[PDB]
């Protein structure tokens, strides 16, 4: 996360971190339930074997809420295309259930029509992660969050050197130095409504991080609500 | 602005227009309150709530 702020105690409880064999985060995820994690399909090619960590805000100190979970099943969208990152979505079933507690709680899945009419029309959403704090920097040891404005679909298409499919949306800023970045991929984009946070996107890709005239591109979770529900029944 | 268009139809969460009237509902883990609008968590750590 470039810019933004630290997630304070209890503020980003749905954050999951995909960790490689060396216990290093390489992507984010969103806790959907005791058994399921939402992430980006493109993250599943970045490590041979990985686990999921939840309840963590500082990778340099034990805070008392951290839990590592092994993955039982990887459910990747079969229409995922590496060239375009179209259908950039995957669900992970964990071997053991996540025990909700301080800093560990799921984000809500919204209904499609309502989310599109009422959440995606809000001024902003919230992206979070342990990703880089600048384009060429290192990954954050602190979990960060960032309020990102929803960006007009046409303005986003105009700004992009790459196709924006029906399965993607844009968020962030034109020139302001705030955006998701390397390592935030797979992570939550949530939208707040009456103090309730609904997952609205998955950190997918960007032409660099926080670049002028460029926005963050996120998987449009609302286009995948039926798919997620099916993936969560097996 | 009418029904769900007017301030989310007064619903805490999901708003639907069945017939020409607002119907409110809630995410999984919440039950619709007696007033048919508010969403009450069924158990601890309901989805979407920052902890504490
Ligand atoms: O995702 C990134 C960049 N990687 S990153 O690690 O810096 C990164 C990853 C995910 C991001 C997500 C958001 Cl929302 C914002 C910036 C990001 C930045 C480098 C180029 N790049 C990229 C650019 C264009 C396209 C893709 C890219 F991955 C995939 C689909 N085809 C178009
Ligand atoms: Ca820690
Ligand atoms: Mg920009």
């Amino acid at each position: 996360i470039v810019g933004g702020q630290e997630c304070k105690d209890g503020e980003c409880p749905w954050q999951a971190l995909l960790i490689n064999e060396e216990n290093e985060g390489f992507c984010g995820g969103t806790i959907l339930s005791e058994f399921y994690i939402l992430t980006a399909a493109h993250c599943l090619y970045q490590a041979k074997r990985f686990k999921v960590r939840v309840g963590d805000r500082n990778t340099e100190q034990e805070e008392g809420g951290e839990a590592v979970h092994e993955v039982e099943v990887v459910i990747k969208h079969n229409r995922f295309t590496k060239e375009t990152y179209d259908f950039d979505i995957a669900v992970l079933r964990l071997k053991t259930p996540i025990t909700f507690r301080m800093n560990v709680a799921p984000a809500c899945l919204p209904e499609r029509d309502w989310a599109e009419s009422t959440l995606m029309t809000q001024k902003t959403g919230i992206v979070s992660g342990f990703g880089r704090t600048h384009e060429k920097g290192r990954q954050s040891t602190r979990l960060k969050m960032l309020e990102v404005p929803y960006v007009d679909r046409n303005s986003c298409k105009l700004s992009s050197s790459f196709i924006i499919t029906q399965n993607m949306f844009c968020a962030g800023y034109d020139t302001k130095q705030e955006d998701a970045c390397q390592g935030d991929s797979g992570g939550p984009h949530v939208t707040r409504f009456k103090d309730t946070y609904f997952v609205t996107g998955i950190v997918s890709w960007g032409e660099g991080c926080a670049r002028k005239g460029k926005y963050g591109i996120y998987t449009k979770v609302t286009a995948f609500l039926k798919w997620i529900d099916r993936s969560m029944k097996t | 602005r009418k029904l769900c268009s007017l301030d989310n139809g007064d619903c805490d969460q999901f708003c639907h227009e069945e017939q020409n009237s607002v119907v409110c509902s809630c995410a999984r883990g919440y039950t619709l309150a007696d007033n048919g609008k508010a969403c009450i968590p069924t158990g601890p750590y309901p989805c979407g709530k920052q902890t504490l």
